[PDB]
């Protein structure tokens, strides 16, 4: 259905696998602008993820959440081809459409499976519209319980596990590690958290300024000066989306080197990722399956003398930068889920009891 | 009150358990006397005001097993306690080396009597019982296990940290197992471990069925305190113990979770 | 009729001349397809004599070779589904053997789909311009290299096992793709694995620990490896596994002619120097990294709920 | 082609070649009418708890399929493996075969000006494969169409 | 060093810059006079990059007492990651830079330069109740170092107190 975006300057000798992009020129550029070649809120949240304004942890989930119930409740269904299943091969384009728009975080691919899962379960012998609203149903409940009652138990769950003052540290940017801090914050209890981010989201904001508008004291240092939080963390919330079936966990550039520096002094580390994250491909090096933000947004601001505007003026310099990253299994120990507080080897066993069986 | 004398009674009578099933036909023969579930928590409570961990774990998968009809379910269940020493004594004593050198720890009844099935397989070996003092606990199983003609001799419980040139299979008893993967044991099991890790050579665990605990550490002062009454029984990450075993059998580091997770913690 | 016994001993002194045949499944497809008539003129009443039948040609048949499970998991699994498809009858006689063979055509479509599947799940792993090594020979590697190379631009080194060089064959086999692969001597698998990125293993059998158990050179891989902590990706289809320990007997190895080793162009020294050599090492489980296996990856000691399902281990023993 | 009777009938047997495996499904091409493309179906590939994708399935090869009861828009277009349970397979993979050599004789019936582009396919077969119903039997339907081409 | 080395050969020069502040740009810019294809990597991402590079080397503004440096920040977490790999560490110094310094004078052996280069004067309502600190120089273990390179050859890292005694005698090291 839908062309590609172009590259943009130059890219490292490794990462051809990958392709790199720039939010200067975009996906919608020329394509069929009222969108009915595809659907409209397709076209919406492509070029809404182009220049990220939803990047968060399962924030991207609902987004596309929402995007695939304005697809679906408003449906034509055509004759001359199947109740159900002219849905998921017209889908075909919609996740082929936002891989090339910026590609998928698996919390996205386990959307996927799942509206997938159901669609089949509802097949021809049914009018189309209830049917349409029993997938409503089914998508609502699923979303709710899921996502929330997961957010409720697993905070129940670690209010009952971490006690007074238990200095703990976030690579933060979630809606679950900040989540977990503000409702067991609220009950009477004490701990000094500290955020890190990293160059150049930025981010920690998200999380410090809930935790500040929570009224949690908090500190700050970034991960290219992580040696000096070296001796005084008492334990830390490491914020993953996806959690893959090694026993590994799934987050950013600066998950990347402050899980095995909190490995180097036997502080526990903690990551925060309920039922609805645990994946099934299975990666193990850190090129493999990893996207590439755009290139050209590192740079320096030195009054004006600026070292990386032209730069492509002169023969062989690059820039690059990685966005996701995999920690080993051996660091992760303790994950944050709903049946109890499963330990890292032991994941896909409870993705085998939740898989119908 | 009535269920402390039976109790009493079958952790003293009989010497071929702990006080676990001690608790178990205390709180069987507690039904004499939907209506009972809570009841059942605040005397298992009561009677789990011991220093031990079978105890409450037992009671623990007492409410978990109610949920006229559960007398002959106790009955069996009584079986499956039964049986279970014989299994485990016919399923592992076979993975001993023929010329090893065991390192074992305080006295136990499994180790006794897995080590007892290795006699009656008739292996080279030697054990080494280790002395574990906070009080006296490696003697006893000295001299109990030098009655079957083995050459006992107990290392110093520091110098764990040397002989380990000369163990090349260290199997432990069984206190306390956890949903981790991990076991905790009297205090002087956690340096061998953490020193048999260093040694890159394996750190065997014996376990029990219904010994199964569905709490959960994380750190030094993650044990629970109802235990400790200086520590009493300590532990830490799980990272290497090698093997464990039970009832079920020949079970990997995870697969104590799994058959908690089926029961439903 | 009742000519049957005769390939069954034809099949254990096939066993006893190393083991017919070459290459690696192919023993599996042999072996599979003389399993699936062991119930052909073997006719029975009861389900309990059918179990002690296959009690006693399976120990037989295991215990005629030991030193390959890839029968020896078989027959168990044959016993496991049989005794399975008749507690499922209960809750004696008619509707059994059907099913039985039923089953057996389920799992002989899947023993050949596998290296399909291996071959199929080889692209999410492998970059442009960095090197990769593998030790040994294991047509499933093979399916893995082969693939890449049709998909990507790398350089592989291979550093063989040379008691006997089984390592030379797939050396020039992977020029043949244009990959421009470099042949080292096992003298430097530490001299290039700083520059070395990955490295993938073909294993023979997996234990019931996880731990595998394979060629010469990879024991000294694996923890040659770990000197650079890159990982170890294994590569090992669902029917290869064994529910065995380490500690049953020994002969868990293999020990051959070892003339391999020596030539008799010496003078006079071969007299006194007891020379020794298996074929085959054993690894650590906690040391490899995941699998690429028929339903996916899995963690190296993971594999205790494959084991659960697919083996009854009251029979395990058998 | 091969019997232009197209949709076949119900509980009946046929086999396919899966030329290309959707996302969820795998959408087989039928062979015994020239390029259609079916399906596979949920439940059974067995009669217990199997539940696998790809493992019983090539990019490639052959097996022997089963239809339930296929109509045209209820879209029930049914690939899978129900109730052989004594029954006899080989024998539509040996009407398959035979049926294939009626085609290999008749792909080339491509008289000497070639003219392989489109010649009516149906203007040599129809008129040649049109009063061979002549016994009700579908097996002997079999061993007549076998009989068809031992010409004497 | 590597302009003489461009000057005679072909490589390639992955160049971290360690990130509250830049100062890996400038030879980023001034390492293509010469052909030597850099690619200017963010050391936020250390932990993915051990599986490409070889040998990763410094550049450090003094070596202490031990085996020790301190160089521009970021090079604990470099070598943390680079002692999980093993890969060699040569580490540039000529030898007017050298120092008996043991770790004991004082703390602040670092340098904490103003926090005007992590958060600018657009951030909110949130400045003055948060802990803002970032070292500039930050301190190497004496463990994980490997080689040295100086102006009489090369030398070890457990070595150098032999040359701190021959170039200073150990009494006139607290001045």
């Amino acid at each position: 259905q839908v062309p590609t975006r172009k590259d943009y300057g130059s890219k490292v000798s490794l990462f051809s696998h990958l392709p790199q992009y720039s939010r200067q020129n975009s996906l919608t550029q020329f394509m069929s602008i009222p969108s009915s070649v595809i659907h409209p809120a397709m076209v919406r949240l492509g070029l809404q993820y182009s220049q990220g304004l939803v990047s968060g942890s399962n924030a991207r989930c609902i987004a596309l959440l929402r995007a695939l119930q304005q697809v679906i409740q408003d449906y034509t269904t055509p004759p001359n081809e199947e109740l159900s299943r002219d849905l998921v091969n017209k889908l075909k384009p919609y996740m082929s459409f936002l891989t090339q728009c910026r590609p998928l975080s698996a919390s996205m691919h386990n959307a996927i499976k799942f509206l997938n899962k159901e669609i089949t379960s509802v097949g021809s012998s049914k009018r189309e519209e209830e049917a349409k609203s029993e997938l409503r149903a089914a998508i609502d409940r699923y979303v709710q319980e899921k996502i929330v009652l997961a957010a409720q138990a697993i905070s129940r769950f670690a209010y009952q596990k971490i006690s007074n003052g238990d200095v703990i540290l976030v690579y933060g940017c979630s809606s679950l590690v900040s989540r977990i801090l503000q409702e067991a914050w609220t009950e009477g209890r004490r701990f000094r958290v500290v955020v890190v981010d990293s160059r150049p989201w930025l981010e920690g904001r998200h999380t410090l300024r809930s935790l500040v508008h929570a009224g949690v004291p908090a500190s700050y240092l970034l991960i290219p000066a992580a040696s000096y939080v070296l001796p005084e963390v008492s334990k830390v919330l490491l914020g993953a989306h996806a959690l893959l079936a090694n026993g590994s966990v799934m987050s950013r550039v600066g998950t990347a080197q402050l899980a095995l520096v909190a490995r180097a002094h036997n502080v526990p580390v903690l990551v925060c990722c309920e039922t609805y994250k645990f994946c099934e491909r299975v990666q193990t090096d850190a090129f493999v399956s990893n996207e590439l933000d755009d290139p050209d947004d590192l740079q320096c601001k030195r009054g004006e003398h600026v070292a990386l505007a032209n730069w492509q003026n002169h023969a062989s310099l690059r820039l690059l930068n990685l966005v996701y990253d995999v920690t080993p299994p051996e660091l992760v120990d303790l994950v944050i889920t709903e049946l109890g507080m499963i330990p890292c080897s032991s994941v896909p066993v409870v993705l085998r009891v939740k898989s119908s069986d | 009150k009535e269920l402390i004398e039976y109790f009493k009674s079958q952790m003293k009578e009989d010497p071929d358990m702990a006080s676990a099933v001690a608790a178990i036909r205390t709180l069987l023969e507690f039904l004499k006397r939907g209506l009972r579930a809570n009841l059942t928590s605040a005397i298992e409570t009561l009677c789990g005001v011991d220093s031990s961990v079978a105890v409450s774990s037992g009671g623990e998968l007492f409410l978990r097993f109610i949920s006229k009809i559960m007398i002959e379910r106790g009955e069996l269940f009584l079986r499956r306690i039964s049986l279970s020493r014989n299994k485990i004594a016919d399923l592992c004593h076979t993975f001993i080396k023929d010329g090893a050198t065991i390192l074992t720890h305080a006295y136990s009844r499994v180790v006794l009597r897995v080590l007892e099935a290795a006699v009656a397989a008739k292996k080279r070996f030697s054990v080494y019982v280790t002395e574990s003092q906070p009080d006296l606990s490696g003697k006893k199983m000295a001299k109990a296990l030098c009655h079957l003609n083995v050459p006992v001799t107990v290392v110093l419980d520091a110098a764990v940290g040397y002989i380990m040139e000369k163990a090349d299979l260290v199997i432990v008893g069984a206190e306390g197992v956890v949903e981790n993967g991990g076991i905790i044991n009297k205090i002087g099991t956690n340096q061998m471990a953490v020193c048999a890790k260093a040694q890159n050579k394996p750190f065997y665990v014996v376990a029990e069925s219904f010994k199964f605990v569905r709490l959960f550490p994380l750190n030094q002062q993650d044990v629970p305190d109802k235990f400790k009454y200086h520590p009493w029984v300590d532990y830490t990450a799980p990272s290497l113990i090698t093997l464990l075993f039970t009832d079920l059998g020949v079970l990997t580091p995870s697969a104590v979770s799994d058959e908690l997770i089926k029961l439903y913690l | 009729g009742s000519e049957l016994s005769e390939r069954i001993e034809s099949f254990v002194e096939t066993l006893k001349r190393g083991g017919g045949p070459r290459s690696s499944e192919e023993m599996a497809r042999e072996t599979l397809g003389l399993l699936r008539q062991i119930i052909t003129d073997h006719r029975w009443s009861n389900a309990g004599e059918l179990m002690e039948l296959i009690r006693r040609e399976g120990r037989r048949m295991t215990a005629a070779q030991p030193s390959e499970t890839t029968v020896g998991n078989m027959v168990r699994r044959v016993l496991k589904i049989i005794r399975e498809e008749y507690g499922r009858l209960h809750g004696h006689y008619a509707q059994l053997q059907s099913n039985i063979i039923e089953a057996i055509n389920e799992l002989l479509v899947e023993l050949e789909g596998t290296m399909e599947n291996i071959a199929a799940q080889a692209l999410e792993h492998i970059h442009s311009n960095e090197v990769i090594m593998t030790i040994g020979f294991s047509r499933t590697v093979e399916a893995f290299l082969k693939e890449a190379a049709r998909k990507r631009k790398f350089h592989v080194i291979v550093a063989e096992c040379a008691p006997f060089c089984q390592g030379h064959e797939m050396a020039v086999n992977l020029s043949k793709a244009g990959i421009e692969t470099t042949v080292m001597t096992d003298a430097a698998i530490f001299a290039v694995m700083s520059r070395v990125n990955k490295v993938i293993i073909g294993t023979k059998t997996i234990l019931a620990n996880g731990a595998l158990r394979a060629v010469t050179g990879t024991h000294t891989l694996a923890l040659a490896a770990k000197h650079h902590s890159t990982p170890l990706i294994v590569c090992a289809p669902m029917f290869k596994l064994s529910p065995q320990f380490p500690n049953e007997e020994d002969s868990f190895h293999k020990f051959v002619a070892p003339e391999e080793v020596l030539p008799f162009t010496e003078g006079d020294i071969l007299e006194k120097v007891s020379v020794h050599c298996p074929v085959f090492d054993y690894v650590p489980p906690e040391l490899i990294t995941l699998f690429i296996s028929n339903i996916g990856g899995n963690a190296p000691s993971y594999i205790y709920r494959l084991m659960s399902e697919l083996y009854h281990p009251d029979d395990h023993v058998l | 082609r091969f019997y232009q009777h197209k949709f076949p009938e119900v509980e009946d047997v046929v086999m396919v070649n899966v030329r290309s495996i959707a996302e969820m499904g795998a959408y087989v091409s039928l062979l015994e009418y020239n390029n259609i493309e079916g399906m596979i179906l949920l439940s059974e590939l067995s009669r217990r708890r199997i539940r696998s994708i790809n493992k019983l399935i090539r990019i490639g090869r052959n097996e022997c399929v089963v239809v339930i009861r296929v109509d045209k828009e209820k879209g029930y277009i049914d690939l899978s493996k129900r109730r052989v349970s004594p029954e006899e397979a080989i024998k539509c993979e040996d009407k398959f075969t035979k049926s294939k050599t009626v085609y290999s004789i008749l792909r080339h019936v491509a008289e000497v000006l070639e003219y392989t582009k489109d010649e009516q396919l149906e203007s040599l077969f129809q008129r040649t494969a049109w009063v061979f119903d002549d016994k009700y039997k579908r097996p002997g339907y079999g061993a007549y169409d076998a009989f068809k081409h031992a010409v004497s």
